[PDB]
């Protein structure tokens, strides 16, 4: 069922599979082993439904909080670098491939949302949400508008649903005790409530998704927008001159967005694990490979040390590390997917109208537990 | 660090069999295919057939099966080529080649005494330092997937084994000057010279790498003033 002889990698659209395809072909050339990339849509959800009859990619490329319901499932491989191999990558991007005590994927980067903004339209980021409105207000009077970012996935309106004390799982004595979430107390009630307010003002639009809010940036209508590093390569050719900061604090407290480890996992029905061992171990985890990738889009920072530490005089990346500092790293267990659909549905009512914001967050914490 | 150790040369006559040998070091044996190509003088190169290490695997071509037998050993990280019922035609130096055509050994010279179509053009020319080589070769099928054409270009200076210098079209191999530029796509493909040095006296190859028998073009034999 899964062909033997080839590697089938998967990995999402926003990420530089053009480049993970110049690896793939360092590779084929070496090896004479096919490696075709693909990036098809809902992967992360295509994945454990075909990969359960055993079938799906080789490798599968996502941030490693889908992994343990993979895991769970038994869908992934244990992957079996050496000593040698796990001393190149930072020892907390290892932490979060492990589930049950066994590396079930290899890390790649480390990812977190930040504050972009086009300085020609704004030299002074806003430190505040509260002083987004009155931002909007000056803007418009210029035929411009404050903010945009993707508001259909919660991804993105997470550091704000969690910087007055939205929690997804709360973690004590080392573990993540999944009766106690706190998608509906008084710290997401309130960072909800704001974002919902912002619409209600015309501040903006509940509609926007992630091409909306992508296009307004890189044309100069919106002054400012929040995105992961993959996106600063379209700012890149696209005219504006952006900077890259601090998420904006609510209520005086840090935006805190979910950190997000980018990771290569193994198909469990796979025949060709010894092969995506090599090309992961030996052509991707490169100085050279992560370089193909990054130029296509850029990974943010990368669990690879020989390549971080001139990754990291980049102010950019240091902006992304800092906002990752605040936030959280995401949690691997297998409710996270319930987690995301229930506070997804919650975001995109709230956002709307369709439920009020404490009934979209009553409906979501049921779910959740 | 890549290398693919082969014997000099075997003296072997008519009936006999001699076994070659290819061993390999700098990467991982295991998962990489090796080929194996004969070049006769007089006539091209012409691929044999391969082994995949990791399993045993192998695919022969028709003037192989039964005349060459393809065999590993794991655990010293050698390749083995078996050539049967020996006749003077065979004399040829023997190549292994790893991966697509990628890194060649230097090639056995064993003497025997007592469906896809490649048009590589002009087979010779004489250029002088500076100027602008163009050579062209054109397949009788594409060689595109959809991206990804299966070409690469070769040197060959006299006396040595090909060298790899663009693959997939348009790929410039490590190591590469800037001054070689592949080109093309589907059926017709392109190998530029940009400024030619006289360093760059040698046989140029075409060879398709979309299915067997990844036949090689006839080359150009390119000489410089
Ligand atoms: O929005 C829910 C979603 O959040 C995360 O997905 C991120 C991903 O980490 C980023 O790499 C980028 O692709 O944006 C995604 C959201 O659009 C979780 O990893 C994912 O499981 C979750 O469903
Ligand atoms: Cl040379």
């Amino acid at each position: 069922k899964i062909e033997e002889g080839k590697l089938v990698i998967w990995i999402n659209g926003d990420k530089g599979y053009n480049g993970l395809a110049e690896v793939g072909k360092k590779f084929e050339k070496d090896t004479g082993i096919k490696v075709t990339v693909e990036h098809p849509d809902k992967l992360e959800e295509k994945f454990p439904q075909v990969a359960a009859t055993g079938d799906g990619p080789d490798i599968i490329f996502w941030a490693h909080d889908r992994f343990g319901g993979y895991a769970q499932s038994g869908l992934l491989a244990e992957i079996t670098p050496d000593k040698a191999f796990q001393d190149k990558l930072y020892p907390f991007t290892w932490d979060a491939v492990r589930y049950n005590g066994k590396l079930i994927a290899y890390p790649i980067a480390v990812e977190a949302l930040s504050l972009i903004y086009n300085k020609d339209l704004l030299p002074n980021p806003p430190k505040t949400w509260e002083e987004i409105p009155a931002l909007d207000k000056e803007l418009k009077a210029k035929g411009k508008s404050a903010l945009m970012f993707n508001l259909q996935e919660p991804y993105f309106t997470w550091p704000l649903i969690a910087a007055d004390g939205g929690y997804a799982f709360k973690y004590e004595n080392g573990k993540y005790d999944i009766k106690d979430v706190g998608v509906d107390n008084a710290g997401a009630k309130a960072g909800l409530t704001f974002l919902v307010d912002l619409i209600k003002n015309k501040h903006m639009n509940a509609d926007t998704d992630y091409s909306i809010a992508e296009a307004a940036f890189n044309k100069g209508e919106t002054a400012m927008t929040i995105n992961g590093p993959w996106a600063w390569s379209n700012i890149d050719t696209s005219k504006v001159n952006y900077g890259v900061t601090v998420l904006p604090t609510f209520k005086g407290q840090p935006s805190k967005p979910f950190v997000g480890v980018l990771s290569a996992g193994i198909n469990a029905a796979s025949p060709n694990k010894e092969l995506a061992k090599e090309f992961l171990e030996n052509y991707l985890l490169t100085d050279e490979g992560l370089e193909a990738v990054n130029k296509d889009k850029p990974l943010g920072a990368v669990a690879l040390k020989s390549y971080e530490e001139e990754l990291v005089k980049d102010p950019r990346i240091a902006a992304t590390m800092e906002n990752a500092q605040k936030g959280e790293i995401m949690p691997n267990i297998p409710q996270m997917s319930a987690f995301w659909y229930a506070v997804r549905t919650a975001v995109i009512n709230a956002a709307s109208g369709r439920q009020t914001v404490d009934e979209a967050l009553k409906d979501a914490q049921t779910r959740i537990t | 660090q890549v290398q693919l150790q082969q014997p000099g040369s075997e003296l072997v006559r008519p009936g006999a069999s001699v076994k070659l040998s290819c061993k390999a070091s700098g990467y991982t044996f295991t998962n990489s295919w090796m080929h194996w190509v004969k070049q006769r003088p007089g006539q091209g190169l012409e691929w044999i057939g391969n082994i995949f290490p990791g399993n045993g695997n192998t695919n022969y071509d028709e003037n192989f099966k039964s005349k060459a037998t393809l065999t590993v050993d794991t655990s010293s990280n050698t390749a083995y080529m078996q050539l049967s019922s020996l006749t003077s035609e065979d004399s040829a130096v023997y190549y292994c080649t790893r991966g697509l055509f990628a890194y060649w050994g230097q090639g056995t010279l064993v003497t025997v005494s007592a469906d896809i179509v490649m048009t590589q053009s002009p087979s010779s020319l004489a250029m002088s330092v500076g100027q602008k080589v163009t050579m062209s070769c054109k397949s009788s099928q594409s060689l595109l997937i959809n991206q990804k054409n299966y070409l690469a270009w070769y040197q060959q200076k006299p006396g040595q084994s090909p060298k790899l210098l663009v693959y997939f079209a348009s790929t410039r191999e490590s190591g590469v000057p800037d001054r070689f530029i592949g080109s093309g796509s589907g059926t017709d493909f392109t190998l530029t010279i940009s400024s030619v040095q006289a360093e760059d006296l040698a046989d140029y190859f075409c060879q398709q790498h979309f299915t067997a028998p990844y036949t090689f073009g006839g080359g150009t034999k390119l000489e410089i003033k």
